[PDB]
RNA sequence: AAAACUUUCAGCAACGGAUCUCUUGGCUCUCGCAUCGAUGAAGAACGCAGCGAAAUGCGAUACGUAAUGUGAAUUG
RNA sequence: GAAGCUCAGACGAGUAGGCAGGCGUGGAGGUUUGUGACGAAGCCUUGGGCGUGAGCCUGGGUCGAACAGCCUCUAGU
RNA sequence: UUUCAAUGGCCCGUCCACGGACCAAGGAGUCUAGCAUCUAUGCGAGUGUUUGGGUGAUGAAAACCCAUCCGCGAAAUGAAAGUGAGGUGGGAACGCCCUUGUGGCGUGCACCAUCGACCGUAAGAGCAUAGCUGUUGGGACCCGAAAGAUGGUGAAACCAUCUAGUAGCUGGUUCCUGCCGAAGUUUCCCUCAGGAUAGCAGAAACUCAGAUCAGUUUUAUGAGUAUGUAAAAUGAGAGUU
RNA sequence: AGCUAAAUAUUGGCGAGAGACCGAUAGCGAACAAGUAGAGUGAUCGAAAGAUGAAAAGAACUUUGAAAAGAGAGUUAAAUAGUACGUGAAAUUGCUGAAAGGGAAGCAUUGGAAAUCAG
């Protein structure tokens, strides 16, 4: 599993690393994402 | 990693959730189409844009 | 639109205007001393009973509880 | 049907690749599985795992479509198959007890004409009333 | 290649002229005796997909460039690849100060400018 | 959707719940499935059919042979005995 | 951003507000900004404006202009300043009103009320 | 994931470098080639790619590799050309040998009319 | 084939008040609260400012009085 | 732009109905380092250009404070 | 652009008749509940968090998390007590050959059949959401009819409500282009209006590369120049649920 | 025979905070002196009407006119902002210029004449 550097306050690359969670290779679906936010950008309406 | 969880196990902060599986395993067609494996089998290419 | 309220649209008189309104009303504890100094005042009542040691309930919480760590 | 009615950018990777397949070898394997990707979802049921062991002992099975779980069935026999979706219960049991499970990406890899490959269906009965 | 145009005479709507609540704008008829939707004798000619134009010169100004609307001069540098091809046009609303960056920085750019003055 | 609407196109134109044999051993935990099944233990399961939601046990199925207690408020007379040759028995409750 | 429910953040409500102002309030919204000599040795930024204030005009056409303001002319948020007025075409000279916030002030006019204030607000005299 | 699915995501329909116009579109990166959506020009769509730009009377090439695209600070190499025209089309078209040459006269072009805009 | 008259085109002017931009108003939702009157209420009529007819306020103490607060206005 | 590119052949009326692809309208999320008092929106014009079309862009005039392309969401379109 | 000449061109919508003096703005298939089909997404013998509880400091009516239940499905059948579950043929794909292939040979998913059994079961396929369309009910595409009811005000009439009362009917119903494209009639059922099955028009899923069809004619007739019937010419890919 | 918190309802009252709402034929009947002008014996009914400009700086003065007003001026960034006041469409009308017209016009195709534009 791929590591990634951690970032000091400077901007100097610390000695410790975490690995990559596996969220970040989950499928990328740019169809399912839009059809979920359509309806989740819907659900703080006021009626009128 | 306790947020999310992985594809085969569970996550511990949602429960009995486990991430999504690929539909497709590698995501490189081009290079599935572009590797030894099929091009070994394919049989010969057609020609490009055909004359008149 | 009630001549009531068009009254004091069309009048010159001040309204009674009442300042009230307080996102997150968190009510502050009263009674016992021992608790009202060892209360937070942003976390909410069943999380500051379980720091406490403290039963909010005797009985069991019908919904879901709070796991922030695995 | 000319292209799949599913917006799933991932299931147009398979007919890219499998449309390419289908033209370019002779493999009458590869225009079955072309045409079964642009079926909907209705025409694509979904076939068990102990169906399918029963249909291996009664060779990698290719099933388009999911291949669900029976709960019934206990002890799972080795199985190598490769379908559209696995259930999580059914991945679990064909992995752990036996065999291995594959995709029809890996498929291709595998046997790109179809070869010591059995293309296998399930019921389309649905409910079917009557 | 030249252009040829299949017609240059727009389509009215019938009875435009007769009529200022009727628009100069096209609408199909729907009457079924209306002589327009019967295509009589000297009656006005519907629109068709027949009068299409050649695929190889359509949006295409007399001079061979299509018609690309350019808003600042960072639309002008994407017209860097298609000079040849593509004609920039100034929007409307472009101020003078920006036109002038626009005109100036499309002539050293080579980029043909429809409306420069 | 009113956008994508036909009106759009047309502007212009006018108590004994069952459960089978076959299913029973899945109500026990997976993890006792691992430990009574197959292995010759002395002590056998139990498998409280009452406690999952179901009330009578039916016939449906072949049986693994372990001898195995099931609580049921009702069962099958040919479920029983398909339970029997497996080695278990039936036991009501009250 | 205004984390409060307690003010109203609606445009509609908060002009209703500004033009439905009271004497007592107006007070407040004409108020300007002090001079750097006048900040820094009473440390306090701005005050309500107060007639006989020695001010100069900021912005505007009489920019650059000084002068004494006659009467905070409150009715219509406008201050009328002495010797600078606009020519009438008859021949009158009739002031026209800077705002109180396009003008900053070089004078005040000192009281035992005005004192009070000043050590109020976090200042010194 | 890889070139493929990004593309299908920042290519096809929505990206912020594209300019659909009356009848086509586009393509507004500044890394690209050609200046249209196409896959052999798209670099969020693309590996490894060669373009040059224009700057203050000067030409430079930017340049990729694949180890290095997961890190976007230092993703890009760049090469600053600042001695003549025909010097710059040998600096550019000889860096890019080892390469595929497909694009080579799209590069080759771009310095040409870069160069044309300098003397224009 | 002249002028007028009629019609069309263009320019200007008229008429008219569309379009656009605005907006101390509406409508809809949510939130908090419980307080009219024989100690004369709700409503009605008359009346009052230096100059007010409307509207507001107010009651022969009449665009108010006392008290407290602010701290220099009101404004035609 | 694999939704692309290329070669070839045939066919073209059309009511009831069936089917796909587009043009414009008010608002919402995103985007364009987007347009604007050096003149936004509107409006006008014997000015020009584009599309078979709905429509679009533009020159000049008038005008004075906001508006739009793109991907999507929504309708008192 | 305007005018001129040559040829052409009945006024539009509606059902002769009815509507239309002219212009600008407004103006009609909408929201919602249930059901049905289809496509997509998530999961899969399961599925659905949003009645609630937890939590959310930054827009806290959002997002995020979850306990017990419950809905539908996981088993039917009888009115009810009660009880309660294959091999043959083809056939998609693969392997295999002889040496191509053909063909043979295996393998046989779906499904179709025959031929078998078990009480419908036979190795479960659903659940939720969004979209499209259809239909039923709500004012229900927009406008429009004669009465009535309540409670009032005058001296039966009048007034505000019920009330957007009632429509089998009248009139109107707003953008473009493209593709395909009818029947205009048998059939029956049917007190009543209708309901039908079928035909014509389509959309999806599956067989043979056919001698399968044909608004055609032949071949052979049989009987009375015609008539029907079965069995080569010609064209076409024909089919089916 | 009797009492009783809380959870629950809330187009009215006293206040607030909002909105994928409407934007002056819309939204309440009423954005304005609106339940107002007004109508009816009465019960009841019941409208239309928002925008000068940054600031009135609302046009001094002369002249013609009895007056209304006009013409000069003057204010302003602008009077193509003059209170009949932002923008100022169409119908409709007046003048000017061009053109055609013998009991129709309008339109269509093709070209000439004049006008005008481009490349």
């Amino acid at each position: 599993r791929p590591t990634v550097s951690i970032y000091n306050k400077d901007g100097s690359v610390s000695s410790e690393t975490l690995a990559l969670p596996f969220v970040f290779k989950a499928p990328i679906r740019p169809d399912l994402v839009r059809s979920v936010h359509t309806a989740v950008a819907k659900n703080k309406r006021q009626p009128y | 990693d306790s947020v999310f969880g992985s594809t085969t196990e569970v996550a511990q902060l949602k429960k009995n959730y486990f991430l999504p599986e690929n539909i497709i395993s590698n995501a490189d067609v081009t290079r599935l189409i572009n590797s030894d494996e099929i091009q070994s089998i394919v049989k010969a290419a057609g020609p490009s844009r055909v004359k008149r | 639109a009630n001549p009531r309220q068009r009254n004091k649209q069309r009048s010159g008189k001040p309204r009674l205007t009442r300042r009230n309104a307080n996102k997150k009303a968190k009510a502050k504890i009263y009674g016992n001393f021992v608790i009202q100094q060892n209360w937070d005042k942003h976390a909410t009542l069943r999380q500051n009973y379980a720091r406490l040691g403290l039963l909010a309930t005797p009985n069991y919480v019908t919904g879901g509880v709070e796991k922030l760590y695995p | 049907r000319s292209k799949p009615a599913s917006e799933n950018v991932y299931l147009k990777l398979l007919v890219k690749l499998y449309r390419f397949l289908a033209r370019r070898t002779d493999s009458r394997f590869n225009k079955a599985i072309l045409k079964r990707l642009f079926q909907s979802k209705t025409n694509r049921p979904p076939i068990s795992i102990s169906k399918i062991a029963a249909l291996t002992s009664r060779k990698t099975t290719v099933v388009v479509g999911t291949v669900t779980d029976d709960e019934r069935m206990l002890t799972v026999p080795k199985l190598s198959i490769a379908a559209l979706r696995f259930t999580k219960s059914a991945r679990a049991r064909i992995l752990k007890a036996g065999g291995e499970v594959l995709t029809l990406d890996q498929l291709a890899l595998r046997a790109p004409t179809g070869s010591n490959t059995v293309l296998v269906r399930g019921k389309k009965h649905a409910r079917e009333a009557y | 290649v030249n252009i040829i145009k299949k017609r240059t005479k727009p389509f009215k709507r019938h009875q435009s002229d007769r009529f200022k609540r009727v628009g100069e704008s096209w609408r199909k008829p729907r009457g079924i005796d209306s002589c327009v939707r019967r295509r009589f004798r000297g009656t006005i000619s519907m629109p068709k997909i027949g009068y299409g134009n050649n695929k190889k010169t359509r949006y295409c100004m007399p001079n061979g460039l299509k018609a690309f609307l350019v808003r600042n001069v960072s639309d002008v540098e994407l017209l860097l690849m298609h000079n040849k091809t593509y004609a920039a046009e100034i929007a409307g609303n472009v101020s003078a100060r920006k036109r002038v960056e626009i005109v100036e920085k499309a002539r050293a750019l080579g980029v043909k400018v429809t409306n420069a003055g | 959707p009113t956008h994508v609407s036909k009106t759009r196109k047309l502007r212009g134109h006018v108590w004994r719940p069952t459960v089978n044999l076959d299913r029973l051993w899945t109500l026990l935990p997976n993890e006792a499935r691992d430990k009574y099944l197959g292995k010759n233990t002395e002590v056998a399961p139990v498998i409280n059919v009452l406690q999952s939601g179901y009330g009578k046990v039916l016939g449906k199925g072949r049986l693994p042979e372990t001898p195995v207690i099931v609580q049921t408020r009702y069962v099958s007379r040919r479920a029983e005995e398909k339970i029997k040759q497996a080695g278990g028995v039936v036991e009501l409750i009250a | 951003m205004k984390f409060s429910r307690d003010v109203t953040s609606s445009r509609r409500k908060q002009r209703k507000a500004h033009f439905g102002a009271p004497s007592s309030v107006r007070r407040v919204l004409m108020s300007a900004p002090l001079s750097k000599e006048l900040r820094e040795q009473y440390k306090i930024r701005s005050l309500p404006v107060r007639r006989d204030d020695q001010i100069t005009v900021i912005r505007g056409s009489n920019k650059g202009r000084e002068g004494k303001i006659t009467s905070v002319y409150r009715k219509k948020f406008l201050l009328l300043i002495e010797r600078v007025t606009r020519e009438k075409a008859n021949g009158a000279s009739a002031p026209v009103g800077i705002d109180a916030s396009k003008v900053v002030i070089t004078k005040l006019h000192l009281d035992k009320d005005r004192k009070d204030l000043i050590v109020r607000k976090g200042g010194k005299v | 994931q890889q070139d493929e699915v990004i593309w299908q995501v920042v290519g096809h329909e929505f990206c912020s470098y594209r300019i659909k116009g009356e009848a086509q579109n586009f393509c507004r990166n500044e890394y690209n080639v050609t200046g249209l959506c196409n896959r052999q020009s798209c670099p969020l769509a693309n590996s490894r790619y060669a373009t040059v730009r224009e700057d203050n009377g000067k030409l430079y090439l930017y340049m990729k590799t694949i180890e290095r695209a997961h890190f976007p600070s230092k993703l890009w190499q760049r090469i600053k050309l600042s001695k003549n025209y025909a010097k710059a089309l040998e600096q550019i078209d000889q860096q890019l040998l080892y390469w595929p040459g497909r694009q080579i006269h799209r590069c080759k072009q771009r310095l040409t009319r870069l160069t044309q805009y300098l003397l224009k």
